[PDB]
């Protein structure tokens, strides 16, 4: 057979049972092949439309295509050009899902196939599915890699930003999913599910830094994901990784991220750990069962009750339908990863379940369910009983997702595609090769991670540039640094401010947030000058912890450690240890020294650092640069300010109870009597509340006066004073909810409230 | 490039940007009109976008660093999103494609307006007005243009064909227009607009030219008028020269332009046309429609928009000029926001200085109001100023050598294969000389009926999917089944039309074919703008053998050897074998086609039947009336001797008997439709039956072909065999009107029934005898016999009495004076009107029609031209052009509504005092049983003091003594 006749079966194949049902005019694929459903699905109309694209990576091995290759990858193109339409008319919603992720904010995931408009709503189905935001992106990215232009203009650009700047706080957004249902309980309730989450790294993975406009582009067509935002996905799916959610101990859903299309999980371990769990607990002969306790299409499923009530979810074991899709991702992956006969295994399994269609085209029936009279057979012996097809192609029912990837794995399985050729970015990286790939794998290699940080100590003044010297550390000011700039981190949150604004769609620029310490990291390259920033750790701050230079050591290995683990770009990191003159008073010299000598030995915590001057860290580095900016409106370009150089009680004896049962002038009269700054935390903040915000107090509005203790007691070191301030004019920091997300992405839930009390 | 061109380029992308980029939506591409108009327009979309094609493509020429890549790339793109946002905007209206691709109905037409946000429809079908061929065309030259140039699935390129087979019917389909207005009278009127069939000759040629050509008929005709209701419109640029290029004589395409330089532009540009009122101080703003009385406010004040100017500067960077004044005089322009130009939309006569401005026209300093900036004029003038400061080039706009329609074509030699139905013919043909081939030995090439071809194009198109269903059966003609088609790897060659038409008398004559023949050849050497050489297939049948059979016909013969002599037809032929043309020839592949009284008891009355066959015949309507299909007891049905009857007839070929029995038979011509089609394409508007006025039903728009046949049956209310000469005649007129059209110059309004009885005049004068039995020799002549009766009809020519012959030939064939209506509009202004037989054709039409236009032709033909008799007409001719001549001269006006035949006669009345004392027999002139007027008057020369105008002279002016009592004469 020669290629055109290997080819022209799959072109019958894709021409007849998918692109046949492709709309004329949105370009999405429709979920029901026949009949008055207006409903298309994205992650159906995705994976279509990669199906098309695949037969296309096909034929561009013939040179006499017959405008086949033009036809399959501008149908491709028509999906994914389609889809962006739908969520470009949704784009109210892509501007307030960044603000608010909820249900009830998200981009829908099933839109009328005939005109794009919403269909369902948001009572009438779970349209918070982020697998299919983020697998739009991964596709997209896979897509304009092949040579497929699909983002025309630089506003369809900002949308695919603002598109992953929702994808990038997934961790924090729990959803319904691909199964669309949420837990295994349709409680009506989402849930963080792995498949999610990691269909969101490899987005954001492939996204970073990819121009949309593809060989035809310019660093104004880039994309940019937030290191630090993507770390709290790789930190969320890692931690929930062997399985998938709280509900789930594994899905099938985690065989689309493991293994294609995502290719996410980047250790071995779990992705055996995560892929043993779902062939041995989720397979089946029919195909895999989408999650253990399933009643999708079951016999014993209610059709009326959309809401499965407690306890049904066990009416559903054995019973459970299974999927022959998920032998086709089995398939696939085992050309990926070099396995020819997981190839076979799974082909030989699906061979049986494929039904053909008049013409002798191969249907994969989306689910074979256990027809109703046998079901308690299968639930005795599981296993034993035979399912009925859901679909047989016959009866004008084709399932277009599992068409496509029938394309995508028997073109894999036939070498008649590549896995580079599919996988454009390579999303899948073989063992030997995990080495240098950004996001991911760091030169070290998968195991190994000695970084060695590039620190550059900064000095807030020339004065303490040359104390630091006298004792030892040779520090750079912020001016010895010149064409460099030093920016807060929240300088670049305003720059960052600035990146896919487009008031066409209304959508406004990064949700303004901190970066972090992976984002400032890196050194970047603004409106022309090259911008190092100095990490969160060193931002001031009200709260009182910041007083203690123990605190800020332990803060500055805790960050070079946090930097070791979870960096994986090209370039060493920079940390630039800002320090300023209040660091070094009093005794705090003796530790700052301590840390700032270890930073010039070359190990502070494990971590190992490179202290130099920063124009020789920042000379042949990767500079991230921030094209976004331009003059845009302003005819000017917009005002950044830089760090610049600084030029020249044993106890309280008043105890709260027994003098707030007082409500007299005379707490104000201890106030006059107290030298502690405890007693006046305590007695100056009984009357935060009693008198007032404003109650006139000797020195004045009291709001001032516990301000004044609290800070002089901060550096008082006398921290019961510290402590009574900060509570009575109620303090919190800005770390607390950055840190919550800490325990939540781990899998650990925070309880606050004290021992005997309320409890939240 | 950056030193002095790069920093230009980035002066006209912040230009392109700030007027048009800006305003594109991110989800569908489409461009709103305005702030206010939020909707975008089909035309208008397509037109804004040419500024970024254009500067993406400058971009590209320059493109070699990544920036200037990531521009052009970004350009080129946008394009490509605004072309595919209006494809969804049609795409979702495939629906009413498929409705509009077979009933060509306003109401079933694509939108103009859509949303911009959702690419849906904002209004319904019935608010806008939507039919406008120009903007589907003009979207469709464009993609052409755009693809050809490089910018980039199988289910909407058959929705492209299937939208090509929308615009392909644009010659016949009544339009909107440009203005998506209709007409300028502004009641919703579908009309047909030259703007929209160019832009559609010219999308159908960059993307069948049958109708391809039929189009550039109607632009032949109608320029350098727009419309029905329009003396000229400044859209016509956009068809004479950018972006359509549809007319290919240069003449044309000059003489469109000086009327527009002359009559429409202004000051502040070109209004759209004469008594537009679009923006006008004089319009009520909140009333849609335009009252009749009220267009004459808006003549002399019409809006000038600076739009049409941009189409003068894109000519003359087109075809290379020093209209460098076309700009210089666009200083017009709104700001110098920052410098932008902001072209403006129109120029309105502010209200104060509306009697100034029409006093004294194109004076007045206007002010600009609509839409600023008007995005579709913008871009072109955008366009323009790359194209004319040297940043782009004609060829780069356009890839498809659409400018080069000019250049005269040379003549095209027309490949003709005789083939032998039979071997035997072979034999005969090659005992006379004529060497040719067979049928069967043309294999593998197989020669199929056109019918085959246009069943064939029914199955191109189709995607069930979309519920879009081929191509309308439309028959092919000569232009059509003259290529070589490659159907399933075999080569399918098609014979004309004329040939497997064997339905009507006219195919038995084998002179008719000849003639066929020969105006099919004609309209190849003239039509055919085709890769390749055209071949007419033209196979020798048995019915084309002598009555022995051992010998051809002699004008078959007399052709074939004229045709291998290499001219017939007015065309160089070359004839030879078939398969020796594959060669050279439009070899077009077609894809779509591979797999993949007393005793009332009528009991025994036909036995008289059972030899002169004319009385067998003649029986046999006593029998269909009175007994069509009915028994006859013997095996026999009236229908079926009746076909007997004809068949005997056609063997004897005695010819009155073949058209009697078809004319009871209801025989109809199948290209019919194509033949009134042909005549209207031409401006020339059809009546039906004899000629007094409520039978002759006319036909001012194209017919189906069971309206038209329907309409020829009930012009005859019952008296036959005048049913089959109003088709026969419409048929000969098309064939003259394809082959020699200036014989029907000055002619507007073709009065079958007139034709049929002067021809049956001739025949009496000529071959003298008796009116009558010229009459029913008129029958007994054959079809090629008819057709060269009408030829001397049209042409004059012949085979005291004679000035009544012509006087009745003009009238008949309805014949004008060249610029008589031009003349009539100047006495309406005069008078209060003129009256004819008491229909009367007032001066208020002149306050809608401007005096050139080709509806207020229609009025005059339809108030004077009625008149039953020919030469009373040609007489009620002389007497308008007698009170035209008069007119002048006359200083003043009167008050009343002048008949003209009362000057006629009046003159008739001083034709009798006078002849008879100069001393002529009393009868000598006799008055005519029909009109009252002395044959002599008829008979009397035109000029001369005893001449029929002079008289009419004598009579006007004897006929407004009394209405105008004092006539201070020049
Ligand atoms: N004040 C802070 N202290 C510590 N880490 C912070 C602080 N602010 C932000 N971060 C870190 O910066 C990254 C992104 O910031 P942000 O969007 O605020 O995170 P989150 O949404 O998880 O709270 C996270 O890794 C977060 O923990
Ligand atoms: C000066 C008088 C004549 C030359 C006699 C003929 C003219 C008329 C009878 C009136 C013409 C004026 C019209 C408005 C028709």
């Amino acid at each position: 057979e020669t290629l055109w006749d290997k080819l022209d079966h799959y072109y019958r194949i894709v021409k007849s049972t998918l692109l046949l049902y492709q709309s004329p005019t949105t370009g999405l694929f429709p979920t029901k092949t026949c009949g008055g459903d207006q409903k298309a699905k994205i992650q159906d109309s995705l994976y279509c439309a990669a199906g098309a694209w695949a037969l296309a990576l096909a034929y561009r091995r013939i040179d006499d295509d017959k405008g086949r290759t033009h036809e399959l990858e501008h149908s491709a193109i028509k999906c994914m050009r389609g889809i962006l339409y739908c969520y470009m008319r949704q784009a109210d919603k892509v501007q307030q899902f960044k603000q608010d992720p909820r249900p009830t904010t998200c981009l829908h995931s099933v839109f009328n196939v005939h005109t794009g408009d919403e269909l369902l709503s948001y009572e009438e189905y779970g349209h918070l599915q982020i697998n299919a935001v983020s697998l739009y992106l991964l596709y997209l990215v896979e897509m304009i890699s092949s040579g497929l232009q699909i983002i025309y203009n630089t506003d369809e650009v900002s949308f695919i930003q603002n598109l992953v700047f929702c994808v990038e706080r997934v961790y924090r957004v729990p959803d319904f999913g691909v199964w669309e249902r949420g837990s295994k309980y349709n409680n009506g309730s989402t849930e963080l599910h792995s498949s999610s989450v990691g269909l969101a790294k490899a987005a954001l993975e492939a996204i970073n830094g990819f121009n949309l406009f593809g060989n035809q582009g310019c660093s104004w067509s880039v994309i940019f994901v937030d290191l630090d935002a993507h770390n709290r996905n790789r930190q969320t799916l890692c931690s929930l990784l062997p399985r998938e959610s709280r509900s789930h101990n594994t899905d099938a859903a985690l065989l689309p991220c493991i293994s294609y299309p995502a290719f996410a999980l980047d250790d071995e371990v779990l992705f055996s750990q995560t892929l043993d769990k779902v062939v041995r607990k989720l397979k089946g002969k029919y195909g895999f069962k989408r999650f253990l306790r399933d009643g999708y299409r079951t016999s014993l499923e209610d059709p009326n009750r959309c809401y499965y009530k407690p306890a049904e979810i066990k009416l559903f074991d054995g019973i459970e339908c299974e999927f022959p899709i998920f032998f086709l991702y089995m398939m696939i992956d085992g050309v990926f990863r070099g396995n020819p006969k997981q190839v076979q295994e799974y082909q030989d399994l699906l061979t049986p379940v494929l039904h053909h269609t008049t013409e002798g085209y191969p249907v994969v029936p989306k689910y074979y369910y256990v027809p109703a009279d046998f079901v308690e057979y299968e639930k005795n012996n599981p296993g034993s009983q035979k399912r009925f097809p859901s679909n047989c192609g016959r009866d004008g029912k084709l399932f277009l997702w599992g068409q496509a990837l029938y394309i995508i794995a028997k073109l894999l399985a036939d070498e008649l595609i590549s896995p580079k050729d599919i996988d454009p970015v390579q999303r899948y990286v073989p063992l030997k090769d995990q080495r240098n790939v950004s996001m991911r794998f760091s030169n070290q290699g998968p195991l190994e991670n000695d970084l060695v940080v590039h620190v550059a100590l900064i000095a807030e003044s020339q004065r303490l540039q040359v104390f630091l010297n006298t004792y030892g550390i040779q520090t750079q000011t912020p001016q010895q640094v010149e064409p460099i700039q030093i920016w807060p981190q929240q300088e670049l949150v305003k720059a960052y401010l600035q990146l896919g604004i487009n008031e066409k769609l209304g959508l406004s620029g990064r949700p303004d947030r901190p970066i972090g310490c992976l984002g400032t990291s890196k050194i970047y390259r603004i409106l022309g000058k090259t911008v190092v920033c100095y990490p969160i750790i060193f931002d001031l701050s009200d709260f009182y912890m910041s007083q203690d230079v123990f605190l800020l050591i332990d803060d500055i290995k805790n960050a070079l450690q946090f930097i070791k683990q979870y960096w994986k770009m090209h370039g060493r990191p920079l940390f630039l240890v800002l320090i300023r003159e209040d660091n070094i008073r009093g005794s705090r010299f003796n530790p700052i020294l301590d840390m700032l000598a270890a930073l010039k030995k070359g190990i502070i915590g494990g971590v190992k650092v490179h202290v130099d001057r920063l124009q020789t860290l920042i000379s042949g580095a990767v500079v991230e640069q921030l094209d976004f900016l331009r003059i845009s409106d302003t005819e000017e370009l917009p005002e950044f300010k830089s760090f610049e150089e600084l030029e020249p009680g044993q106890q309280p004896d008043v105890n709260i109870s027994e003098w707030k049962d007082k409500p007299t002038h005379e707490i104000l009269q201890k106030l006059n009597d107290c030298s502690c700054l405890a007693s006046q935390a305590i007695l100056l903040g009984i009357l935060l509340k009693r008198e007032g915000p404003n109650f006139i107090t000797k020195e004045g509005t009291v709001s001032d006066h516990i301000e004044r203790v609290y800070r002089r007691a901060g550096s008082q070191k006398l921290w019961l004073a510290v402590r009574y301030g900060a509570a009575f004019t109620q303090k919190f920091s800005s770390s607390i909810a950055p840190h919550i997300t800490t325990f939540l992405v781990h899998g650990k839930q925070v309880t606050l409230g004290a021992f005997g009390h309320e409890e939240e | 490039s950056r030193s002095n061109s790069g920093v230009r380029l980035d002066g006209y992308a912040r230009l392109v940007q700030q007027t048009i980029l800006c305003h594109q939506n991110p989800v569908t591409g489409l461009l709103p009109a305005s702030y206010d108009q939020k909707d975008a327009w089909v035309r208008d979309n397509v037109y804004s976008i040419l500024a970024v094609w254009g500067l993406g493509l400058a971009y590209r020429k320059n493109a070699d660093r990544d920036e200037d890549k990531a521009k052009a790339y970004e350009l080129e793109q946008s394009v490509v999103k605004l072309m595919r946002g209006l494809l969804h905007c049609m795409i979702r209206q495939v629906d009413k494609v498929e409705s509009f691709k077979y009933s060509q109905s306003t109401k079933d037409s694509l939108h103009a307006k859509y949303n911009t946000k959702t690419c849906a429809t904002v209004v319904g079908d019935d608010q806008w007005g939507h039919l406008q061929l120009d903007a589907t065309s003009v979207y469709l030259l464009f993609l052409a243009q755009m693809t050809a140039s490089g910018l980039h699935s199988l289910d909407e390129v058959n929705f492209i064909q299937n939208l090509v087979f929308y615009i392909e019917a644009a010659y016949k389909t009544a339009d909107f227009g440009i203005w998506e207005r209709g007409d300028k009278t502004n009641q919703g009127i579908s009309e047909l607009n030259a703007s929209s069939v160019g832009m559609a000759k010219a999308a159908l040629e960059a993307l069948l030219a049958d109708e391809v050509q039929h189009c550039q008929s109607i632009l032949n005709s109608l320029l350098p008028r727009a419309s029905t209701s329009k003396e000229v419109d400044a859209s016509l640029l956009s068809v004479v020269s950018f972006p359509a290029f549809a007319v290919e004589d240069s003449q044309l395409v000059e003489l469109t332009k000086q009327e527009i330089i002359t009559k429409l532009q202004g000051r502040y540009g070109c209004c759209r046309f004469l008594r537009d009122g679009y923006k006008t101080p004089k319009e009520d703003p909140n009333r849609l429609y335009y009252e009749p009385a009220e267009l004459k406010l808006f003549e002399n004040i019409e809006c000038e928009w600076p739009l049409f100017w941009t189409y003068f500067i894109l000519d003359g960077v087109f075809s290379g000029n020093a209209e460098q004044v076309q700009e210089y005089k666009e200083a017009l322009e709104a700001v110098l926001k920052n410098g932008v130009p902001l072209l403006p939309e129109l120029y309105s006569v502010p209200p104060d200085r509306v009697d100034e401005e029409y006093q004294n026209p194109h004076t007045v300093d206007r002010v600009p109001m609509g839409k600023l900036p008007h995005m579709w004029g913008q871009s072109l003038y955008i366009l323009g100023s790359l194209m004319a400061e040297g940043f782009l080039a004609p060829g780069e706009i356009d890839p498809l050598n659409r400018r080069f329609s000019t250049v005269p074509k040379p003549d095209v030699v027309v490949q003709v294969s005789i083939l032998a139905e039979t071997e035997e013919i072979k034999t005969i043909l090659k005992d006379k000389g004529i060497y040719v081939e067979t049928i069967a030995e043309v294999y593998p090439i197989r020669v199929q009926p056109a019918r085959i071809l246009s069943h064939i194009y029914s199955s191109l198109g189709c995607n069930n999917r979309m519920k879009l269903s081929g191509r309308p059966y439309r028959h092919m003609g000569v232009l059509g089944t003259s290529k070589l088609y490659d159907i399933r790897k075999t080569i399918f060659t098609f014979t004309p039309q004329f040939i497997d038409q064997q339905q009507f008398y006219l195919a038995l004559d084998n002179k008719m074919i000849v003639e066929m023949l020969r105006t099919d050849l004609s309209y190849l050497c003239s039509r055919w703008r085709m890769t390749g050489q055209p071949t007419i297939t033209f196979p020798i049948s048995h019915s084309m053998l002598d009555e022995d059979g051992t010998s051809l016909n002699s004008s078959i013969l007399a052709a074939l050897r004229k045709m291998q002599d290499g001219y017939f037809g007015g065309a160089r032929v070359q004839t030879g074998k078939l398969s020796e043309f594959l060669t050279t020839s439009c070899c077009t592949h077609l894809s779509f086609m591979d797999p993949g009284s007393g005793e009332v008891d009528f009991k025994a009355l036909v036995l008289q039947l059972k030899e002169q066959a004319d009385i067998l015949y003649m029986l046999y309507t006593m029998k269909g009336p009175d007994w069509t299909e009915l028994y006859n007891e013997r095996s026999a049905t009236v229908r079926e001797l009746l076909t007997e009857l004809y068949g005997k007839v056609g063997e004897i070929r005695h010819w009155g008997l073949i058209r009697y029995i078809s004319g009871i038979l209801r025989k109809k011509v199948e290209a019919l439709d194509e033949a009134c089609t042909d005549l209207l394409s031409h401006q020339k508007h059809l009546t039906v039956g004899l000629p007094p006025e409520p039978r002759e039903k006319t036909i001012s728009a194209p017919l189906p072909y069971e309206a038209l046949t329907q309409l020829i049956d009930e012009a005859s209310e019952g008296d036959m065999s005048i049913s089959i000469l109003t088709q026969e005649i419409m048929v000969y007129l098309a064939m003259y009107m394809r082959t020699q059209p200036g014989l029907f110059a000055e002619m507007f309004r073709l009065r079958i029934g007139l034709i049929i009885q002067v021809m049956a005049t001739e025949l009496a004068h000529s071959l003298r005898c008796s009116a009558e039995e010229a009459t029913e020799g008129l029958m007994n002549l054959s079809p090629s016999a008819m057709k060269n009766l009408l030829h001397h009809i049209l042409s004059g020519k012949e085979f005291q009495g004679q000035w009544q012959r012509r006087r009745r030939l003009d009238g008949a064939l309805n014949r004008v004076p060249v610029g008589f209506y031009q003349k009539v509009w100047k006495v309406l202004q005069k008078c209060h009107g003129l009256s004819v037989e008491g229909f009367v054709l007032p001066s208020s039409t002149t306050r809608e029609m401007t005096p050139g236009e080709i509806k207020f032709s229609v009025h005059v033909e339809s108030v004077l031209n009625r008149v039953p008799q020919p030469e009373y007409r040609q007489l009620l001719v002389e007497a308008i052009l007698v009170l035209t001549m008069l007119a002048d001269i006359e200083i003043h006006s009167i008050g009343s509504i002048i008949a003209v035949e009362k000057i006629v006669h009046i003159a008739n009345d001083l034709f009798l005092q006078e002849q008879k004392t100069l001393g002529a027999d009393d009868t000598m002139l006799a008055k005519d049983p029909a009109s009252g007027i002395c044959t002599l008057l008829y008979d009397s020369a035109p000029s001369g003091r005893f001449g029929t105008m002079t008289y009419l002279s004598k009579a006007a002016a004897t006929y407004v003594q009394e209405f105008l009592p004092h006539s201070i004469c020049a």
